[PDB]
């Protein structure tokens, strides 16, 4: 019996329409896509950063490791 | 009565020139609204079938 003992609510009217009287995916352009961008925008700078900073570390350590495999001529400039 | 669903209920067939409303209205305690509506709609379905 979880519905009815939830909370004390007063003076709130809500209006909704049967699903068959309205569109399933309305205003894809005018409304939808703009918010998708809005949201992407909002977060991009909180998320992306640390990911990009990881990418570097990856790329750096990944290559620096390869560099440590190649030889350095300065070890043989007299090995005749 | 068996389940104390509502204080009262009524069916109505309000007619108009070119339209109308066919339904029902019940008054009940906050905690039996659900069973009431359920049984009510049921009867409607019981009508068409």
């Amino acid at each position: 019996i979880h519905f009815g003992n939830l909370a004390r609510v007063r003076h709130i009217i809500t209006y909704s329409l049967s699903p068959f009287e309205q569109r399933a995916i309305p205003n894809i352009f005018s409304d939808a896509l703009p918010n998708v961008w809005r949201r992407f925008s909002s977060q991009v700078f909180k998320v992306a950063p640390p990911f990009l900073g990881a990418y570097l570390l990856y790329s750096w350590g990944t290559q620096e490791f390869e560099r440590l495999k190649r030889k350095n001529p300065a070890d043989y400039e007299n090995d005749q | 009565v068996e389940h104390k669903l509502c204080h009262s209920f009524q069916t109505f067939n309000t007619s108009y020139s070119d339209t109308g409303l066919f339904g029902f209205h019940f008054v009940a305690d906050p905690l039996s609204i659900d069973d009431m509506m359920f049984c009510a709609q049921g009867e409607w379905m019981r009508l068409c079938t």
